[PDB]
């Protein structure tokens, strides 16, 4: 929920701690057995620092659980602004693209195939460059080499779980957000049967890849703007899974791939299967 | 005898406060139940004693409204106030300040010698403020009205763990409807409980 102060009045950095509620916990004053109010599962309380060593002791000294921590400047902050993403931008490659124009689909396709994520000069991928600009290679080629690469398999693939992998997937090649949890499971059969190697496939394969930046055309963010066969919380979902401008998907950062985008939160949509 | 079953209540004037009606502020709130936490509120920490227009704190009962702070959280803003230290801590001792808070904040009075020790050495040690959270922090305080319900005197009704003595100690806090404690009054703020009934329950070292 909102913190509407970040600072206690006596000087004390304020954390937004979330618990599972207990019966113990906080209880109503009704006769028979004790049970908490059913809205309020997961209760949220802004804490000083000072105060925080002996409220999250309580909690667990009780059946409480502690869900998550979190500073309150870090919450009660803007949601992130879509400004950049609400007009992508897009870039096409020509046939007898120049030098530079190469270059810059080149940029594109790592900023977006790998999320904010820096790539270094040891990482890049000369061979596969070197194809496009001599022509052989399409845009939609090449991005089909980029999620074949180990670097791509090192960040998204390998330390996440494949319901991440997922997602984090829909996003580099869609725009989108993912969209009900039927998508989430085909995705997660294919890959047991046929591999890794199938599934990337199967989204550059996509009817909406090709509809949408079909060939030629760096792929762009559609979501935060209206799609059709969209459900509506799928435009909720793209601002869990897309946080700013210089926020990434990285594998480097502490318990670093974890799921934006709650299971709860896809059943929501459509259940069912 | 023939004496009613609200006899034994009537007569001694606790008849209100006996089992007292608790007050419970819910998840989405009308602006009628609001209104009466807040007023159970003022009323049972400033001891009936009459807050004005000016008095009240505007701050705390919107955080209230928006469902930014519980009514635990409210409860500590209030006791942690101007206000409240004016009239029940910077005019009397802190024996008489000690057995207030315990009444305002559980309806109990003192059980015995060694609350008073943990209270004021607690005060001593750190502020103001960190004594009275120790107050709200503690188990006895979660354990009853723990979240979003006004504290209610316990007093009155057997309680598990009580000493005996406490009865008898909180009439003389209580002491009526229309009796309310008062920085005000001649003779100023005094206590009521006297130090030789505690020592009646244990007193033991420290
Ligand atoms: C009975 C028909 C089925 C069932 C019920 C069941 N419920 C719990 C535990 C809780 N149920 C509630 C429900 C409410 N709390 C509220 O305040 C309200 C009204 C405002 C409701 C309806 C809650 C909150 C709890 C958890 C905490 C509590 O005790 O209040 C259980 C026990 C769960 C446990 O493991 O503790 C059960 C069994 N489940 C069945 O077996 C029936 C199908
Ligand atoms: C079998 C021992 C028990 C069982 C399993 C079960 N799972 C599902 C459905 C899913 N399981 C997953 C979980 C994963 N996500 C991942 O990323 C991975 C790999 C690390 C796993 C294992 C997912 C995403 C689903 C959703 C649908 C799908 O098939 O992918 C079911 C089907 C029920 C449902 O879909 O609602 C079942 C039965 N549950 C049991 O009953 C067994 C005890
Ligand atoms: C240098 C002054 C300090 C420092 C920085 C540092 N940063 C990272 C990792 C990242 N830094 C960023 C930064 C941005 N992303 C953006 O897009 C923008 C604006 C557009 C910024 C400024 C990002 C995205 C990352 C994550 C990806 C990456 O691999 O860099 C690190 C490395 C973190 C790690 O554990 O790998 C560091 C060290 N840290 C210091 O030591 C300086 C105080
Ligand atoms: C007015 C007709 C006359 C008057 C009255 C008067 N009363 C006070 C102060 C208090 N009056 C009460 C009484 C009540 N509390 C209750 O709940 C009830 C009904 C159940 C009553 C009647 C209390 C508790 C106080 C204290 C309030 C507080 O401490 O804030 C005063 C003020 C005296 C003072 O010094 O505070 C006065 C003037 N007195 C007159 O002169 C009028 C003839
Ligand atoms: C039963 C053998 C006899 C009897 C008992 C009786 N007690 C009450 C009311 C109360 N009893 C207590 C007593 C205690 N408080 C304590 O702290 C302890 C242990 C230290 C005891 C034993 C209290 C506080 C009450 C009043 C509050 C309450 O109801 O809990 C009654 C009811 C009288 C009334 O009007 O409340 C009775 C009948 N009386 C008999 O007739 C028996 C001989």
């Amino acid at each position: 929920m909102n913190v509407l102060t970040t600072s206690s009045q006596r000087g004390g950095k304020l954390f937004k701690v979330t618990m599972t509620l207990s019966p113990a916990l906080s209880h109503h004053p009704w006769p028979s057995l004790d049970t908490y109010e059913p809205s309020q599962n997961s209760y949220s309380v802004v804490v000083p620092l000072d105060r925080l060593l002996a409220e999250m002791t309580y909690i667990k000294n009780k059946g409480g659980r502690v869900l998550d921590i979190s500073p309150a400047d870090l919450e009660a902050l803007g949601p992130p602004d879509i400004s950049s993403v609400a007009i992508p931008l897009k870039v096409e490659l020509w046939a007898k693209a120049d030098v530079s124009d190469v270059q810059a689909a080149i940029v594109a396709a790592y900023k977006q195939i790998f999320g904010n994520t820096y790539v270094l000069e040891s990482e890049r991928l000369t061979s596969a460059e070197s194809l496009l600009r001599n022509g052989s290679i399409s845009v939609r080629e090449f991005v089909r080499l980029l999620a074949k690469s180990e670097l791509y398999k090192e960040r998204f693939f390998f330390c996440t779980s494949n319901n991440r992998f997922t997602e984090l997937n829909f996003k580099h090649f869609l725009g989108r957000a993912p969209y009900n949890q039927s998508e989430i499971a085909a995705h997660l059969d294919r890959y047991q049967t046929f591999g890794y190697d199938a599934e990337i496939d199967s989204y550059i394969d996509s009817d909406e890849y090709i509809q949408a930046f079909g060939e030629n055309v760096v792929p762009y963010y559609r979501g935060f703007k209206s799609q059709s066969g969209q459900t509506v919380e799928s435009f909720n979902r793209m601002f869990k899974l897309y946080r700013g401008d210089a926020g990434s998907d990285t594998n480097l950062n502490l318990q670093g791939q974890k799921r934006r985008v709650d299971p709860k939160n896809l059943l929501r949509s459509g259940r069912g299967i | 005898r023939a004496t009613a079953d609200g006899d034994a209540q009537t007569k001694l004037g606790i008849t209100a406060v006996a089992p007292a009606q608790a007050v419970e502020l819910r998840p989405n709130f009308g602006e009628t139940e609001l209104q009466a936490v807040i007023r159970a509120t003022y009323k049972q920490l400033f001891g009936n004693t009459y807050i004005l227009e000016a008095d009240r704190v505007v701050q705390a009962e919107s955080l209230l409204r928006n469902g930014s702070i519980n009514v635990r959280e409210f409860v500590r803003l209030l006791a942690k106030s101007e206000l409240y230290k004016e009239r029940f801590f910077h005019c009397t001792s802190n024996n008489r300040f000690i057995e207030l808070t315990f009444k305002h904040l559980l309806g109990r009075a003192p059980y015995n010698q060694s609350e008073f020790v943990e209270h004021l050495d607690r005060y001593q040690k750190s502020g103001y403020d960190a004594e009275i959270d120790s107050y709200i922090d503690s188990d006895e305080y979660r354990r009853v009205f723990g979240e979003n319900t006004v504290p209610y005197f316990r007093g009155f009704k057997y309680q598990t763990g009580q000493a005996a003595g406490v009865f008898e100690r909180t009439l003389k806090l209580y002491g009526g409807d229309a009796d309310s404690d008062t920085n005000r009054n001649r003779q100023g703020q005094l206590r009521q409980v006297d130090p030789q009934e505690l020592l009646r329950s244990g007193r033991g070292i420290v």
